[PDB]
């Protein structure tokens, strides 16, 4: 297997991406040819953030609560499970029945974690607010 | 329906002495938020000039 | 970590410095110096000083305390009892 | 409410109720001496801290930081025009919503008082600017009732015929744009051709596609041109299929039902108390219709 | 326990996206229909003698 | 193939680099959520096809479909693969990253001129790539629709001349193009026929439904092959 | 020709019917963009109020050059029915430069398309790069 | 005494009105509310009040219907004021109104007379 | 038995409803599982059969008589720990419900027991890395089991980072050995024990020294043990040392084949520093768990002297010391949990805050225990006098056997230092005893109606209601008398230690 052709393609792809930026930088007319409002670094009304018209509080570095953080964390153990199936893909014939049973027992252990997640309802989106109806009771004397 | 932030319930004060306290309490809130007013609206004046402006409007 | 590091003398020393930046009648300020009489502060002048003292010590006088405080010593006592350091991020403490 | 020493506009000191016994600890000592002998130097020693952070009454000054404040402002396709919908978001869940309006406030009611009753009618075409002729009808009825006059029989049928043609026009704009916002783009295009056919009926009797000052106090501006009823009927024989094809993509779609079922539930008790009417009121089980 | 359709029947529709393919088929029908577009300015929409334009 | 595609997700999240734009930030959170949905499902479906051929070579997978196209034995997987392809490309009904009615333009709301083009080009390049992948994994790739027709056309040309191999490349890629154009049509087709699904509903859709189904098949398939003494080898 | 989705009032309804199948603005290459960054045409379709005027100016400034502004309807042109209102701007040209004015209340879908054609005719007559060679 | 009575149930089969659930004990709840309403009128509101006279007239009519009709549909079909779940809400609201009327003392003289020019429009006195 | 029953408990716990009663009954199920595991292990594993050493699972694991003894000890000590969460420790809901709040408590323990038992059995560098992470991860989860506690989550964050660095050092050492030799099986590596860099095994021990809180890495261990709840500190401060020290002895057994004198000096240097910090560190402290953390560091140093010598007497010394220290460790923490019922209730100076996680947090909270409960106070005194080394308690014989191995192998400096460290550490050990009893005669005529136990309602005013539950009191009684009366059966127990062989044979 020779990969010199592949290397040339990867080199071209990297150069190709810079061409799009270089072309756009050399094709656009200069600001003086346009309305001549100066450089973008000074046009603060343009370089500012977009908030649908009305400026609001600047919360760039405020914390962002995530309601699917547990699903994000559970992705990593399951990603490793899928990755660990790669060795069996190309060695299925040589391992024979012995490897097939080992491969099933491997999945029979991870299915316990899959069952545990189902019962614990850990995949559901967490919410701060809860909507509960309150029964109206009269304290008649 | 929950009221917005910093929302007060409208009330008619029948005591002149009580009204004076409410104005003084509101006067301090303006002074405490003077730096916040400068930061949020990106003013060209320091917070000291804002507090002078707030005092002038209250004294009117 | 999250504990007050103030002293009665340091709080009084910085309280005097803040009050000397105004147009007070007397520059001799102690614990028993009254705002209304010794310093000659009216309604709005007193509230300007209280907010200025709030900025120095990063404390907020409540409505009842601010509407009844008479002397500088009461301001010093309030700062000592109520001042707390602002909570830092997780990285500042454990790192 | 009010600035307190434990709660103000800038910070707060929250202390939960204690869930354990108030244990009394006295005479703290080490193997070398009493606590008071080393308490001066103990600030460098974390093992000598007398306050546990797990305690419910542990003092902590936490700055009051506003939630994610997103402006669903005028330059947003979801807003059907101009609306500064301020949302207090905790991630994406909505905690508090502040609809800011008046971006389209043009003082219509103030301007009407300077106009005669005939001059004031075109202002109503521009309030609900998709259901124009119904807006004229409510003002026309009010003036007619004040004038103690009654529209003749043919006039009433015309305002009824175009009252429902107007209702079809409004629901075409309302439902399809509601589906377009959710993500169904195609039904929006199908029904907006039906609007073109119906707006042609608006222009034939009045000369204006949208702002047809046709319904006036005391009847209608002009009589129907010849052939209008035949054209309206020919459209009517076909409009039934357009509704069915619209329902093919929405009514039984599992994606559409997951976006609407259980969303924005309004109880019958609360619908009346908030002055809701029409589909909002009738959706909660109350069969009330002004007609 | 009172469902008219069996669990296998309800699962077959659910797993095979019965109504989704129905919606796709209807959309494909319009692909073989005449569009409504007119070629302005080479063609003009309907007008009436009552139309209001330039004075 | 799978490793290179996962790098493209990192490019989307870069735009939300402590950005002052609130709509850009919200798109990055949604983008990460979608990745958790399809990545496990998409990867495992491709592994089942590789397991059936016992090879991780794309060209070997294409040649293994000479007698049967994998659409017939694995019709559920083709639907699952296409759903994951829609989620990966952030195409509707999974267009939560760039929902115009929700997040104006998503991560591209602050982009203009060349940065917008490159992101626009990359998104549509993924649509072609995923459409081509569907033709490869389940419809035999470049293999002819009819073997008889392929022989007849090539018999009109001499194999001693370069014209045969020019026509041969046109036919083989033409077979791939027709299958790829159908799914590129299907990418447009689903956009014009289905409303957008919420991303939190998508998370529950993949983990509760798609993952159990694909994991069930990854056990079902070796059981069938071992039962009939048909474990795959590379030749 | 990429306008920005900036519908304010009843003039926007006629702007939607340009995208309707009868006229199909997309056949001319016209796509409405939700962000000022991706749009070069600003169509002011509706009434501009004093409460809205600062928002309109900010959105206009956020459009990269080259940019054009279209004033549609009597409200945007000169205030129209609400000219003598206490809260209405008497013409969007008081805030942003206008390249073409489309008359009507509302202008018909063909009236707006004619105005776009006039703007495209003006755009095709631009000589930005020949101006640098001969005028600078 | 402590007669804790359920006014609005928060669970159960729907009634066709959103947010309104079926009441487990329709008839017994109305009987206690009606009887307590009649007793409260005779202890707080004087006899000459028109409000007291009218409430007793219809509360007794609704109490008689509830105590003579076992079928829930027949109760609603004769009272004609909505479902029984709605009648329980109406009984609670009427019971609380009597307590507010007693505090208001709304049977006395007009607390505030209007001005001479108050209800005059464009020169004509209404 | 462990693996199969763990899966059943995992599924069952997630199915039944969430309640304190079901969790406690599930904890008792875990107690039966460990008891069944002990019975099965004792049925098939014997000291005589395992003397030679038997390979298992393609030689990835190797079990001998030395390894088998620790596994039996691990199971037994785990049984005594589960009794704390499987039964009442104080009888008060406000205190005891903490143990029943987390359902995964018993699950995480069973995960760690599998790691603890298999760690001394590792015979490959690959499985060594796998098992050491299996044990380490289970300890992080147990430290963070109370996720509503600020200190518990902070400690687990500290525990994770320090252990991960130690795991990297362990992985770095094993990889460096593979680079030199190309082999992963330990027995194959022993063929080249004279041709590989023996200091790479010292890098391996450095990672293991971190995980047991050895100096200079002591600081994190003291901080974690003090912040963690007493029920959690009781486990994480003892169980990791049961398995890692046994593995260190095996590794040092292989290292002594080449007898690198430079290797011994470096380990001697760390032992010397650990005795200094272990003794002087606890002199000025006010927390009881902080005091025990320094006590744990000092005692591990004593065992490391036996491990470093690595002779026939070292096997006798290490096996005896680890068994008796574990029993003393359980006894002390069992008493600490119980005596929380005698804490006075406020009804203030120093603004002392005590949480439900650690009701006993300061040494002076043990005041007047001689009056409050004379039998419990003496039981604590016997345990403390054992840590001091007063004969004929179990602690004296542990130090007596350690000194024999140290002086026989020529560690004169360490033997003298360990005895000076023992005298220095006696100061803070005696402070516990001073708090318990030295004010008995002045506070005998005192009234205490404000204690925690006084809040417990009576049944009928005629039932003789014991202040302590049956199980925890019996365990304290049994362990105290075993420590006290070891002289009765000391000769036979050492004879059992004579038969524990690590490839000695003849
Ligand atoms: C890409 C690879 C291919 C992937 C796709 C593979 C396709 C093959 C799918 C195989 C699994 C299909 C199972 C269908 C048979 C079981 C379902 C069934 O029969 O119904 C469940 C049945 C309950 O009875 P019920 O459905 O409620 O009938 C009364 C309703 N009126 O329950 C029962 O009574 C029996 C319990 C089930 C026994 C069979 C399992
Ligand atoms: C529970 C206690 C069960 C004791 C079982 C001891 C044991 O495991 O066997 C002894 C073991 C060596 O056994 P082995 O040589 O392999 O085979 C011969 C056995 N006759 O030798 C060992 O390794 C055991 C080492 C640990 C010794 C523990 C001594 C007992 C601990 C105190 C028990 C307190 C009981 C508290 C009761 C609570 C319930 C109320
Ligand atoms: C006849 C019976 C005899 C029984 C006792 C036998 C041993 C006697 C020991 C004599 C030495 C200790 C007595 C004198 C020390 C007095 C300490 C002192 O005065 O202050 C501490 C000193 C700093 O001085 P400062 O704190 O400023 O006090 C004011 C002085 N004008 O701090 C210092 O500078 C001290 C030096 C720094 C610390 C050095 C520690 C290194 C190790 C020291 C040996 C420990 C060995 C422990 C072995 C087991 C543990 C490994
Ligand atoms: C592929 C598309 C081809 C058609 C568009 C080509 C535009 C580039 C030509 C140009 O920009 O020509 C005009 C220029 C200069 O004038 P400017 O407008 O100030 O240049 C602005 C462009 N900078 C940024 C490169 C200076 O002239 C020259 O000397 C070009 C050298
Ligand atoms: C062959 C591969 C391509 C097609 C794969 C998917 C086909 C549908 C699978 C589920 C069918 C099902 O569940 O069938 C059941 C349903 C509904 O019938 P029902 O409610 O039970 O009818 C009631 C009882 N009757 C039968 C007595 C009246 O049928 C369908 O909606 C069929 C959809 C047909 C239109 C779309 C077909 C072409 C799709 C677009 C081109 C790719
Ligand atoms: C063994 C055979 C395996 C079959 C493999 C294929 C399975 C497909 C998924 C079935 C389950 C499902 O679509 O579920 C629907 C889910 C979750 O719905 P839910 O919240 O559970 O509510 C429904 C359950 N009810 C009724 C009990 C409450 O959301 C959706 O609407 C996902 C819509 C995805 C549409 C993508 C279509 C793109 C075009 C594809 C055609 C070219
Ligand atoms: C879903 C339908 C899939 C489909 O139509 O594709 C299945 C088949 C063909 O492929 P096949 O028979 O599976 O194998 C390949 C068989 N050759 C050798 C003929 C290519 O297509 C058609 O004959 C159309
Ligand atoms: C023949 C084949 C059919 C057998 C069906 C048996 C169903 C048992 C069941 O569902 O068991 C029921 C339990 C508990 O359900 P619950 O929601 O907690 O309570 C039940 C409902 N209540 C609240 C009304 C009481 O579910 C579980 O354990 C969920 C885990 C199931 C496996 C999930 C992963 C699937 C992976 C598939 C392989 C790749
Ligand atoms: S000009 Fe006329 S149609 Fe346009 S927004 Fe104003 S009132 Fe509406």
């Amino acid at each position: 297997m020779l990969q010199d052709l592949f290397n040339n393609y990867v080199i071209l792809v990297g150069i190709l991406g810079l061409i799009f930026l270089g072309v756009n930088y050399f094709i656009v007319e200069s600001p003086r040819m346009d309305e001549n409002n100066g450089n973008i670094s000074d046009y603060i009304e343009k370089s500012g953030p977009f908030e649908c018209g009305f400026s609001s509080f600047e919360q760039s570095h405020n914390p962002i609560p995530i309601a699917f953080i547990l699903v994000a964390l559970l992705f990593l153990p399951f990603d490793l499970e899928v990755s660990s199936m790669l060795p069996y893909i190309v060695s299925i014939y040589s391992v024979g029945i012995y490897g097939l049973i080992i491969f099933i027992l491997f999945l029979l252990i991870l299915i316990v974690g899959f069952i545990y997640e189902f019962n614990t309802k850990s995949l559901s989106i967490t919410t701060i607010l809860h909507k509960k109806n309150k029964a109206l009771v009269k304290n008649l004397y | 329906t929950n009221p917005t932030a910093f929302a007060q319930t409208t009330r008619y004060v029948k005591d002149s002495t009580e009204m004076r306290t409410l104005v003084l309490n509101l006067y301090r809130r303006y002074l405490r938020h003077s730096r916040g007013f400068v930061n949020n609206y990106n003013l060209d004046i320091p917070a000291s000039q804002v507090r002078t402006k707030i005092r002038q409007e209250f004294e009117r | 970590q999250s504990a007050s590091t103030l002293t009665k003398e340091d709080v009084l020393t910085r309280s005097v410095s803040v009050l000397r930046g105004f147009e007070v009648k007397t520059k001799d300020i102690d614990l028993q110096t009254t705002f209304v009489q010794d310093l000659g502060m009216d309604s709005l002048d007193l509230n300007d000083a209280l907010v200025a003292l709030e900025e120095e010590f990063d404390v907020v006088f409540d409505d009842k305390t601010a509407n009844e405080i008479k002397t500088v010593g009461e301001v010093v006592d309030f700062v000592l009892a109520n001042y707390l350091p602002t909570e830092q991020s997780i990285n500042h403490t454990i790192r | 409410a009010a600035q307190t020493k434990d709660n103000n506009d800038f910070y707060d000191v929250k202390t939960k109720k204690n869930d354990f016994f108030p244990v009394q600890v006295d005479g703290i000592e080490s193997s070398l001496g009493k606590y008071e002998e080393f308490a001066k130097d103990a600030h460098e020693w974390e093992s000598w801290n007398l306050q546990n952070e797990d305690h419910p009454e542990y003092p902590v000054k936490r700055t009051k930081i506003r939630h994610f404040t997103l402006n669903f402002g005028p330059q947003h396709p979801a807003a059907h025009g101009v609306l500064r919908l301020i949302l207090e978001l905790h991630g994406e869940e909505i905690l508090r919503s502040d609809p800011h309006v008046g971006l389209l406030h043009r003082g219509t009611e103030k301007l009407i008082e300077s106009k005669t009753y005939m001059q004031a009618l075109p202002y109503f075409d521009r309030l609900d600017y998709v259901s124009m002729m119904t807006n004229e009808q409510v003002f026309s009825l009010a003036v007619e009732k004040l004038l103690n006059l009654e529209v003749p029989e043919r006039g009433q049928y015309i305002r009824t015929l175009f009252g429902e043609i107007t209702r079809v026009l409004n629901h075409l704009m309302s439902v399809l744009s509601h589906a377009m916002d959710v993500g169904a783009l195609t039904p929006f295009l199908w029904g907006f051709e039906e609007r073109e056919k119906l707006m042609e009926f608006y222009e034939r009797v009045s000369g204006a596609r949208l702002h047809s000052a046709y319904v006036r106090p005391g009847g209608v501006s002009q009589d129907l041109p010849a052939g209008l009823l035949d054209d309206i009927y020919m459209w009517a024989t076909q409009f039934g299929d357009r509704l069915d094809e619209t329902e093919e993509l929405l009514t039984d779609s599992r994606i559409w039902k997951q976006r609407t079922i259980g969303i924005g539930e309004v109880t019958a008790e609360d619908a009346l108390n908030y002055g809701l009417s029409g589909v909002m009121l009738r959706g909660s089980g109350v069969p009330f219709d002004i007609r | 326990e009172e469902s008219s359709e069996s669990a296998l029947s309800k699962a077959t529709k659910w797993y095979l996206l019965s109504e989704i393919f129905r919606g796709l088929y209807i959309t494909l029908e319009m692909y073989f229909r005449a569009p409504y577009t007119i070629y302005y300015p080479f063609e003009k929409g309907p007008v009436s003698p009552r139309f209001r334009g330039e004075h | 193939l799978l490793a290179s595609g996962s790098i493209g997700v990192f490019g989307t999240v870069i735009v939300g680099w402590m950005s002052n734009s609130k709509y850009t930030v919200l798109a990055t959170v949604r983008t990460t959520a979608q990745l958790i949905s399809y990545e496990l499902v998409l990867t495992t479906v491709v592994f089942i096809i590789a397991l059936i051929v016992s090879s991780l070579n794309i060209n070997v997978i294409i040649e293994s479909q000479y007698n049967i196209w994998y659409i017939i034995p694995f019709f559920p997987l083709c639907l699952i693969f296409f759903i994951s392809a829609l989620a990966e490309t952030a195409r509707p009904p999974f267009d939560n990253v760039e929902a115009e009615s929700e997040l104006v333009s998503g991560h591209m709301t602050e982009l203009s001129a060349s940065p917008f083009v490159i992101f626009f080009l990359s998104e549509y390049c993924s649509m072609v790539l995923m459409s081509t992948l569907t033709a490869i994994f389940f419809f035999g790739g470049y293999l002819p629709f009819s073997n008889t027709i392929h022989h007849l056309i090539l018999n009109l040309f001499d194999q001693h001349s370069i014209y045969y191999f020019i026509i041969e490349g046109i036919l083989l890629s033409g077979y791939l193009a027709i299958k790829a154009n159908f799914f590129m049509f299907s990418f447009v087709w689903i956009r014009a026929a289905a409303p957008r699904l919420r991303y939190d509903l998508l998370i529950l859709f993949c983990w509760y439904v798609l993952l159990p189904i694909v994991f069930a098949i990854v056990v079902f398939a070796p059981g069938i092959l071992y039962c009939f003494d048909a474990l795959p080898v590379i030749i | 020709f990429w306008p920005m989705t900036f519908g304010l009032a009843c003039c926007a309804v006629e702007m939607m019917h340009v995208s309707a199948p009868r006229y199909d603005q997309d056949r001319l290459g016209i796509i409405f963009r939700a962000s000022p960054r991706q749009s070069d045409i600003m169509i002011v379709a509706g009434t501009v109020t004093n409460k809205m005027a600062p928002a309109l100016r900010q959105v206009y400034d956020q459009m990269p050059y080259p940019r054009w502004v279209i004033s549609m309807g009597s409200c945007a042109n000169g205030g129209g029915y609400y000219h003598y209102s206490y809260s209405v701007v008497r013409g969007v040209d008081r805030i942003v430069p206008v390249d073409i004015y489309v008359p009507g209340c509302p202008p018909t879908s063909e009236a707006l398309m004619y105005g776009v054609f006039q703007l495209q005719k003006k755009m095709m007559d631009g000589q930005t790069h020949r101006m640098w060679y001969r005028s600078y | 005494q402590a007669q804790e009575i359920l006014i609005k149930a928060n669970k159960g089969n729907p009634t066709g009105l959103t947010g309104l659930f079926q009441h487990p004990s329709p008839r017994p709840t109305l009987i206690t509310l009606y009887k307590a309403t009649l007793k409260n009128l005779e202890e707080k509101i004087p006899k000459e009040s028109v409000y007291r006279t009218a409430v007793e007239a219809f509360t007794k009519e609704r109490l008689s219907i509830v105590e003579n009709n076992e079928i829930i549909e027949d109760i609603e079909k004769k009272i004609g004021s909505g479902l029984v779940e709605e009648l329980i809400v109406q009984a609670n609201e009427e019971y609380d109104l009597i307590d507010k009327m007693a505090e208001w003392k709304a049977w006395e003289e007009l607390e505030e007379k209007p001005l001479d020019d108050q209800w005059t429009y464009f020169g004509k006195k209404l | 038995m462990l693996f199969t029953s763990l899966l059943l408990i995992i599924v069952y716990g997630s199915l039944v409803n969430k309640s304190h009663l079901l969790t406690k009954l599930i904890n008792r199920l875990g107690l039966i599982i460990i008891i069944y595991t002990l019975l099965i292990h004792l049925n098939i594993n014997t000291l005589e059969n395992l003397s030679i050493g038997i390979n298992m699972f393609n030689n990835l694991l190797l079990i001998n008589s030395f390894n088998n003894t620790i596994i039996e000890l691990i199971l037994i000590i785990c049984i005594l720990y589960v009794l704390l969460i499987s039964f009442n420790i104080t009888g008060l809901s406000i205190i005891d419900n903490l143990n029943y709040s987390k359902r995964t408590f018993i699950v995480i323990v069973l995960f760690n027991i599998i790691g603890l038992t298999l760690l001394p059995l590792v015979n490959d560098i690959m499985i060594l890395f796998i098992i050491i992470e299996l044990q380490s991860y289970s300890l992080y989860l147990l430290t963070a089991i109370f996720n509503e506690s600020h200190n518990s989550t902070k400690s687990a964050l500290y525990y994770f980072i320090v252990g991960s660095i130690a795991s990297f050092i362990i992985l770095d050492a094993t990889v460096s050995i593979y680079d030199d030799l190309g082999l992963t099986n330990i027995q194959y590596i022993l063929m080249y024990i004279d041709k590989l860099e023996i200091f790479d095994l010292l890098c391996l021990l450095f990672g293991l020294f971190i995980k047991i809180g050895l100096a200079p890495f002591y600081s994190y261990s003291i901080t974690i043990y003090s912040l963690s709840p007493t029920i959690i500190t009781n486990y994480i401060s003892l169980m990791p040392k049961l398995s890692i020290l046994t593995l260190i002895y095996i590794i040092m057994h292989y290292i002594n084949i080449v007898n690198n004198t430079d290797l011994n000096y470096v380990i001697s240097f760390l032992i010397l520093i650990s005795m200094f910090i272990g003794s002087f560190g606890g002199l000025n402290v006010i927390r009881i768990k902080t005091l025990l953390a320094y006590s744990s560091l000092l005692n591990v140093s004593y065992m490391l002297l036996a491990i470093l010598s690595n002779s026939n007497e070292s096997i006798i010394a290490y096996i005896y010391y680890i068994i008796q220290y574990s029993l003393t460790h359980i006894n002390i923490f069992s008493i600490i949990l119980v005596i929380s019922i005698y804490l006075p209730i406020m009804n203030n100076m120093l603004n002392v805050m005590i949480t439900k996680y650690s009701p006993i947090e300061y040494i002076n909270q043990l005041k007047n225990l001689f009056i409050n409960n004379i039998f419990i106070a003496i039981a604590l005194c016997i345990s403390i006098f054992s840590l001091i080394g007063i004969p004929p308690l179990t602690g004296f014989y542990g130090k007596y056997l350690v000194l024999i191995s140290g002086l026989n192998n020529g560690y004169v400096l360490l033997s003298i230092v360990l005895i000076i460290a023992s005298s220095i550490s006696t100061v803070y050990y005696a402070t516990i005893l001073k708090v318990l009893s030295f004010d008995t005669l002045s506070f005998k005529d005192i009234i205490s109606n404000n204690l925690i136990i006084n809040t417990s309602p009576e049944n009928n005013n005629n039932e003789i209601k014991p202040e302590i539950s049956n199980v925890i009191s019996y365990v304290i009684s049994s362990l105290t008398l075993i420590i006290l009366l070891i002289i009765i059966q000391y000769e036979n127990i050492v004879k059992g230690a004579y038969l524990v062989l690590l490839y000695n044979w003849v």
